[PDB]
Formats: structure tokens, sequence, C-alpha cells
RNA sequence: UAAGGUGAUAUGAACCGUUAUAACCGGCGAUUUCCGAAUGGGGAAACCCAGUGUGUUUCGACACACUAUCAUUAACUGAAUCCAUAGGUUAAUGAGGCGAACCGGGGGAACUGAAACAUCUAAGUACCCCGAGGAAAAGAAAUCAACCGAGAUUCCCCCAGUAGCGGCGAGCGAACGGGGAGCAGCCCAGAGCCUGAAUCAGUGUGUGUGUUAGUGGAAGCGUCUGGAAAGGCGCGCGAUACAGGGUGACAGCCCCGUACACAAAAAUGCACAUGCUGUGAGCUCGAUGAGUAGGGCGGGACACGUGGUAUCCUGUCUGAAUAUGGGGGGACCAUCCUCCAAGGCUAAAUACUCCUGACUGACCGAUAGUGAACCAGUACCGUGAGGGAAAGGCGAAAAGAAC
RNA sequence: AGGACCGAACCGACUAAUGUUGAAAAAUUAGCGGAUGACUUGUGGCUGGGGGUGAAAGGCCAAUCAAACCGGGAGAUAGCU
RNA sequence: CGAAGGUGUGCUGUGAGGCAUGCUGGAGGUAUCAGAAGUGCGAAUGCUGACAUAAGUAACGAUAAAGCGGGUGAAAAGCCCGCUCGCCGGAAGACCAAGGGUUCCUGUCCAACGUUAAUCGGGGCAGGGUGAGUCGACCCCUAAGGCGAGGCCGAAAGGCGUAGUCGAUGGGAAACAGGUUAAUAUUCCUGUACUUGGUGUUACUGCGAAGGGGGGACGGAGAAGGCUAUGUUGGCCGGGCG
RNA sequence: UACGGUGCUGAAGCAACAAAUGCCCUGCUUCCAGGAAAAGCCUCUAAGCAUCAGGUAACAUCAAAUCGUACCCCAAACCG
């Protein structure tokens, strides 16, 4: 099918800050940086299929980009969504 | 299409290299070639502490412009221009004075 | 608008001229009446907005024909 | 002292917005315009 | 790879490259963001790859 | 085609290549997220929400497709109402929107001039709207002419600032005729002698010339100044090539080219020979465009402002003869002359340039030339329609100044 | 009960002083009027230029009004500077 | 072995001008005789850029108010910490909507910005931060009103409007207390809950709408009663004994 | 002790009075100026279906997607 092909396009890298690595050591949460659609069962099958753990729920947020100056121009970065997954215990 | 190629032998026709000859190692999309050891540059190269830290002046070879070669002959010693021959289906470059194979 | 459905006058225009020549932007309108014309090969009553040359066009040649040029060109009736 | 302008989005895009303009004739024509001159923010949407 | 290894294939031995090719793309990329994969080029020719088996894909099933 | 490349600011890293499926260019294919005519419904554009159907299912779900309105046609149904329409449903085909100028039509100003102004002018101009094409419209004499004739329409130069029109003011202003560019004539209103007849559109085929990548393309060295030679000086060679650009100062002979000779697997536009689909062609017999021409009223166009104003067009009311007939020949009548209205189609000469290609300039050279040589319809201003800048130059080469 | 009374929020704007190249292209300070109503306010609609709206001043219609603003006739016209 | 340009000097013509030359510049200039002009500026409250003048003048934006010690630094009235002082407290406090858009937090820099200095910042640069079945939107439903298949009207554009379909400023299910980050929390964690659907079994049984009825579903003012939020005092508990 | 603050135990945790403009109260009285709509919700049936399908009730189970969530918000962050 084409399940597959979707689940192995929607993970693109796991976020990596201070709050990312405190809610791994505490509440078994990983933090990863999604597809920009990526809804919260593609993100839980997805994990689930490629990483062979087991899943409890899933946090998305979106967040926005800041607009950055080159030089004198001006740009707005990506916006792009972030997944906090809570796996089991 | 290029006369001039990256292993040939070229004599310099003018500048303040005009005679010395030597190998091509780098021709750029500019028009320009790299000969081996004739245009030489004092850069003062700057130290860099994130990577490997040398720093000096060193010596580069400036970029010559490919009017100012000419490719060394070798059997009359001076320098030929260069035309484009037709044999079996390679195109070949042949010497003039000379209809001779590079 | 006002188009006659058979002949297909539409309104003009032209010049209110006064006695002093004083031209002003006037419209001549159709004398355009809807009225009910008997059919006998439909056996019904068509109801047209028709000027009164329509009615003499339908006096003239009768319904049957000008029925038959309004199904042509591509009006509906 | 109140000024003229107060803003508010939805009244900023119900007035000005594209589809706004899309509706009338004369906004397809102000859309056409700002198309020829070339602007690259062609309507007040975002 | 080359085309004419994939044009010898079959569709649903495209289909199981295509999906190793996926796998494999999504391995590098996690690599990549994660700090290590030193030879990035990787990348680039995988995305490539794919077009390939997709390109022929697109053929051989039906055009 | 090719020994180099992975677009630029712009390095860098990691790589791919070199006798040929690296890159690059050209033809044809594939992919083509969402918005936008936006077409499944809606919406504050780049979003929200579905329906029906088919198949992948680890049963939590996924995937593909279709679903707008209008017009034409076909088929099912089907009201008041009996039949039948109206209406409802499905199917197939078309249209929708955008674009610089040109073209045709439906409307349509005013500032201004008249040294005020109202008729007039400006001006059928601007502007709005509708429609089509590579051009479009007009087009085969119910025309002009003058008792001699010309032979459809369009454009240019005269006639001619002429006749005329005109508060006879301001102004507007022909035609006849002549010289040219370009040439083209037909079909229906209907029957019988026939069915590939003189031919056009739609598909293939062959050739030629084009277009979309490209290939070959001649012949100069020494010496002095110089940072550097292409300069000066000396001695040679090419030239169907001394157009142009670059190269460390001014190059025919250093490079890219130029004159010249060539080059296409595939797509192609053009005109040539032929094979189908439809349509007939060639003869005699007849017909030969009715609410029409004309009239009364009110307006508009004709250069012609109602004037003695012919001619054309209509809003309104009327209303013939119909080839023993009818229109026109500038009030109108008679005689002659000339043509046949109320049905259509038609190429070239002509107008225009968003864009593409080459070339030119007693065109400009950064306050100029486009608003914009520069990441410009940008920053900025305005709720919005809209307005809208300034801003080029190191060096031959970053050798962009280690310590 | 009240288009009742006194008086905060709230709405207004009577007087004076300061400001007058302001702190501000209409304000501040101290007093002032209404403050259960013909009140006031948030949010969204509708009316558009010889037009709207006007408990009417030619007032207001985006700091613009005896006819807004933008673009076009248009390089209007100027016996005047 | 040095052009146009720029800048001095000296000759020369009745004048507009001309010629030579020193210095800078570093690549173009152009006789003579003809030809054409975007052909000569001091003025137009001329247009654009630069720079003066008033002038180191006014002012530095509420008269709520500061003083000291230590830090950090090259530099401290302004930053950080600490002790006092003063100001608001129906706000000059704490939440949100609208509206902004990263201004939030951390490290770092002082060219510009801040009406002064700045080590500071809402500044520059980089990194991080926005976690929802219950909150708000989306969604169901409508008001004013918009659009509107057909339709009716209108030179064309278009106007109005039925069925419909939008439109919150209104109506409609569901979550609280505590803890946590430098930055989120009714969203994360702990404890305890709640709501609406789909699927499966088990029983009883008539279900079914676009239609009928109820309900949702409503004004100003006034007065009293029951209460709570909240506050004060006592009791109790921990500390003090100045 | 990074000196900012993190780690563990942690007593009592009651009564009386006062009290709203908040809740009962979309109530009650009164007046005239006579005071939204529709759906969710409840109920009835018509066409239809009646082994079922559906409904009621209990239980197990799964689902609740997408978007906003920082910060200012009588202000140095909106409009001037």
């Amino acid at each position: 099918m084409i399940r597959e092909e979707r689940l192995l396009k929607v993970l693109r890298a796991p976020h990596v800050s201070e709050k990312a690595s405190t809610a791994m050591e505490k509440s078994n949460t990983i933090v990863l940086k999604v597809a920009k659609d990526a809804t919260k069962a593609e993100i839980k099958a997805a994990v689930q299929k490629l990483f062979e753990v087991e899943v409890e729920v899933v946090n998305t947020l979106v967040v926005k980009g800041k607009v950055k100056r080159h030089g004198q121009r001006i740009g707005r970065r990506s916006d792009w969504k972030k997944a906090y997954v809570t796996l089991k215990e | 299409a290029a006369k001039i190629r990256r292993d040939d032998e070229v004599i310099v026709l003018t500048g303040k290299d005009k005679g010395k000859r030597g190998k091509v190692k780098n021709v750029l999309s500019s028009g320009k070639v790299i000969v081996e050891g004739i245009n030489l540059v004092k850069k003062h190269q700057k130290p860099v502490p994130a990577l490997n830290q040398p720093g000096g002046i060193v010596e580069k070879e400036a970029a010559i412009q490919v009017s100012n070669v000419a490719i060394f002959n070798a059997a009359t010693g001076k320098a030929d221009r260069v035309g484009f021959r037709f044999e079996d289906g390679k195109k070949v470059r042949f010497f003039k004075s000379n209809s001779e194979t590079i | 608008s006002r188009v006659c459905q058979v002949t297909g006058k539409r309104p003009v225009t032209g010049n209110n001229r006064s006695h002093a020549l004083n031209a002003t932007k006037r419209r001549f309108l159709p004398n355009l009446h809807s009225h009910r014309f008997w059919v006998e090969s439909e056996k019904r009553f068509v109801t047209l907005r028709v000027s009164a040359k329509g009615m003499r066009v339908i006096d003239k040649k009768g319904i049957d024909t000008v029925l038959a040029e309004l199904r042509a060109r591509g009006e509906k009736y | 002292m109140k000024r003229t302008f107060q803003p508010s989005v939805l009244k900023r895009n119900r007035s000005h917005g594209f589809r706004a303009r899309m509706a009338t004739k004369n906004g397809r024509q102000v859309l056409a315009r700002r198309r020829a001159k070339g602007r690259a923010r062609l309507t007040v949407s975002k | 790879m080359k085309a004419k290894e994939l044009r010898e294939k079959s569709v649903e031995e495209l289909n199981t490259e295509l999906l190793n090719l996926l796998r494999e793309q999504f391995n590098l990329r996690m690599q990549a963001a994660s700090g290590q994969l030193q030879q990035s080029h990787l990348l680039k020719q995988v995305r490539r790859d794919v077009a390939r088996v997709k390109t022929l894909l697109n053929e051989k099933a039906g055009a």
C-alpha cells in the first residue's frame, strides 16, 4: 500500500535542546521535528513503525519562523511542526 | 572545444612571466587558467583558530587568461596555435605550421 | 430589456431638440406590449413581449412561422 | 484624540481583501491594474 | 542506480526497491540531523534514486 | 557536444566525472503541493467541510476518481389535467478566465475656441461596456458618370483648403476625376440530366525550404619605453574573413568569433505530388428576397447646422408595384441614361506590437536614458483606489593588508 | 414613580491660566454640565458624491468639504504674475 | 618619454575667448573646412543633493524623589545586589479580547538606535520557548445583512429577489486542585473526574422526517429574603520575650 | 551551595460575627414603551421497514482530528 511511504515521509529529525533532554529524562518523552501537515495519528503510527517503540500519546505544536536580517534583506524562516511523543513506561 | 586543456604544457605570451612555460592545473569557468608555477602572489593569509591555524604569507599561483598562454610545441620549440581536425570519429587537436596531432 | 421578441427593436438614443436647438440626450423606446398569442399547432397561448409592428408582422405571416424563427435563432418562449 | 485608523482584520479582509475585490467587476479591474503595474502585494489579505 | 538495471526489473520488484530507497533516505536524514554523516552527498543521490524508480513506475504501470 | 562540473550573493565541505548514460544545450515524455475562471459546498485567497463510487486493509482507518453553472442534443420519467407540455434525472459536446496595441459595434462627456455665450466647436474625442481575429471590418453596383463611358472592396498621393456647409462667426470641409499599391470572384432562395466531374476544409504519405541543439573556420615575430604591448621601430603572411567583443595601453594574424561550407534521432510551420470522409461539379428549364421600398411625425449620419436638401438609418403610425415592374442621376416634373433593394460568403494591398531574433543610430550616459543600469513597482506613504524614491565604478589580477 | 435631586465610574466640553518651532496638527491643570436615559458603549452590518446623512451648523462623510479621494480628458484655460 | 578632466602661472585678442606650461590624473583626445543642435543661467517664494546661519543657543518630554555600601568593568548618578527613602494601590496592580508579531527566556556586543553615559535594553547577533477530547477558534444553528439556481427587470455592465447558502456581536456536550521550566500550562506530571460518537455482545421492544407540538425564549425598574466570595475577632498551633 | 536556590520532614488547619454590585433570580412585584430567531433537546406520527433493520438498557472497547496557545494588552510592544 501507500501507508508506509507516508510514514517514512512524516518524520524529519529529533529535536535537541535543554527542554527536550529534560522531558526525555523525566517524562519519557521524545521531541521530533515532523512534517508540516503530519497529524497525530500519522506521527503515532510512524514512531511505532520506524522506531519499534510503543507510543502512548502525541502532543504537537507549530513553531513559527523568525524574521532574520541578512545584510539589508529580511527573511522569515520556515514554519515547522514539533511533536512531543510520550512512550510507554 | 577548448584548445588549452588540463594536463597541457603552455608557454606564456604576455605578462610579468613572458616566456616562462609550465603545466596547466586548473581552468576556471571564467575563461582563465591556473598554470603551475608562474603567476605567483603573496597572499597574507589569516590564521583561522576553529580549523588548522597556520596563517602566514603564502605563495599562490594567480589565474592567467587563456589568451595569454599558447601550447608549447617541443618540435619547433616555440608557441604554436591549435586547430581542430576530424580523424576517425573523435575530434583531435592539431598543431599549426606542422600538421601534427597533439 | 425592452427588446421585441419578433423584430428585435431596442431603444435607440437621440436628441431632444428644442426651439433654440439645445440638444439633450433622450431615448426612443419601442411600443412593447406583453401579449398572448393563440397557436393552433401547439393548441396553446404563447406570451411574447412584442412591439406593435411585431404584431403586424405576426398578423401578416402567421404565428407558426414566427415561433419557428424564434425556435431557429435560439430565444425561448 | 481618537484617530481615523482603528484597526480590525475582519473589516479589513471583508472590505479590501481578495475575495471582496474578486466579487465585483470593478474590483477585478483593480486586480488587473495591480497585476499590470507589477505589484508584489496585490491586495491587503495576508 | 543507473536506468537499465531498473528497466529490466518487475513492477513489484520496483516497488520493493522503492520501499528500500525510502528506508535508506529515512536513516540517512536521521544520521544527517543527528550529527553523523560526514558524507552528505548520499542524501542527494538517494533523492534522485527515488525519482528514477518513480519515473519508471509511471512508465511501466500505465501512462 | 564534452574535460570538467554540483545556478548566483559566496566561500566552504562532501562528492560525481575524463572516451565517453558527469555537467551543459535541444526535441519529446513523466512529475506538476495549495490558491486563482476555481468547477463538490462554503470562505476573511493560499483555508474549513464534505457526498457517491471502487479497492488496500493489521478493522483505528487509508488510497484513487467523480460530484459547479449555462447552452445544444439524445434518452428516461413526469404536474395541475385526459393525452401533452411545463418541470425533474442521467449522458455527450462546447463556453467561462486572462492579455500590450490594433478592429467592429452599444452608449458617451466636459474643460476649450468663438477673445462672454446658448446653436456650433472640442468630438464621436476621452471614458465605460460587449465581440472576434491574426488582422478585423467593407466587398461584387438598385454604384458613378454624362449621351462618351467606367466596372466589387481597402490603402497612399493629387484634385483641394476647391465646391459647399456655417450665430454665413469660430470653424468644419468633400466629391467627380486622375496617378499608384493589390487584384477574385461566387453560392442559396429549385427541379430535371448525376453521383469522387473545377475544386476547398479534415486525416495520413513523399520531397524541398525553414525553425528548435550545433561543427569546421586563414595568417606575426624580434627590439625600445613600459607595472603590463596590442604602442613606436623593423621585417613578413592572410583576406568571399579589416563586423563586433575580450585579452594587464590602441590586435586583421592571442582568444571568442565574422565571410564561407556544413549539420537532425524526434517535434514541427510552410508549399509542392497523391490516397480517403463529406460537399458537390457540367448542361437546359424556371424563379429571382413584403410589413419591404415609399410616405406623415421625431431624431441621427452623410463635408451638408432643415435650408429650395436629394441620399442613407431608424423610435412611432402606415404602406406599394413586383420586370408589360422598380431604384438612382442633389427640391420637383418630363425624356433619356444606368443599375436590380429588401439573402449571404470571400484573399492581397492596410492598421498594430505583450513578446521572440539579428542589425542600425550626427539617441542618453547615472540629476540623463524607462519610475527602475543597483534583488524596483522595492523601501516608504495611504483604510483604500493609488502614489513611489534614492541607490553604478578598488585593482590587470583580491594579490582584500600575515606580523 | 420620575427624559426627578446630590454625586463617582462613564459621556460631554462652560470658564480661567499654561501651552503657541506644544508633552499634543485641539491637550494639560483647577474648577464645570448630564450622570435610569431623547443615555452611553463593544462588535458586525447598511446608506456614497450634486450623492448620503443631518434634534439643521452648510455640519459631518478617514487631520480634506457651498460638493470627498484617486486616476484620466489634460501640457484644461489664463488679455495675469 | 602621459589624453580628456582638475588646479596654478605666463602671454595674447576689441570681446565672447585662445595658446603654451608646472602639479595632480592615468586613457583617451581631435586640427581645418562643412553639417546638426537637449548649444551657453544669478534670479522663476525655480527642482534635486551638499553645506552654512541663528549656535554650541533653546530643549533633553509630567515637580512620584532619591541617598549610601559592595559588585562588574577600560569607564558606574543611571546596570546587578543590599539597606533605607518616596509614589500608585477602583491602579501607575493581576488577567484577557481587539491589535501587534517574537518584542518572551538565555548567552553575548556597544558602530548605529535610546534626546546623556551605558557594563544596560523592547537595540545587533546566535540559541531556545507556544504540548489541549473539556479553554478559544473549526463545527451545529440563526439576527441585522451579504451573495443568490431559476425568475422578474434592465442599451451592455448590471439591479432586485424565491428555494437556498453564508453571517456573532447571540444559542449549542465535557476538568478541577496541587506540583513543575529560565521561558508553556485548566495544555506537561500527580491525584480524582466528566462528555459525545462509532464498533461488539447480552437482553426487552415498533422504529422512522424535511413534517406537527413543547422547549430553547428573552423588557425596564424596584424591594425583600436565603446565601456565598471575602473580611474581622476569638480559640488552637509554631516562634519571641525584646 | 553554582550562592540563584534545590532535598527531606512538617504543628494546627477551628468557631462566631459582618457581608456584597456575585448566586437562587431567564425568579417575585410593578409599569408601559409591551420586550430576537433557529438548531441542539423532548415528543408525536406520515411515507417506508418489520427473522432483521432501528430504539431502549447494561457492559467491553476505540476515537475526539485541525488551528491558536510565547510576550505587550489604559501600553516604551495597539491607534496617534
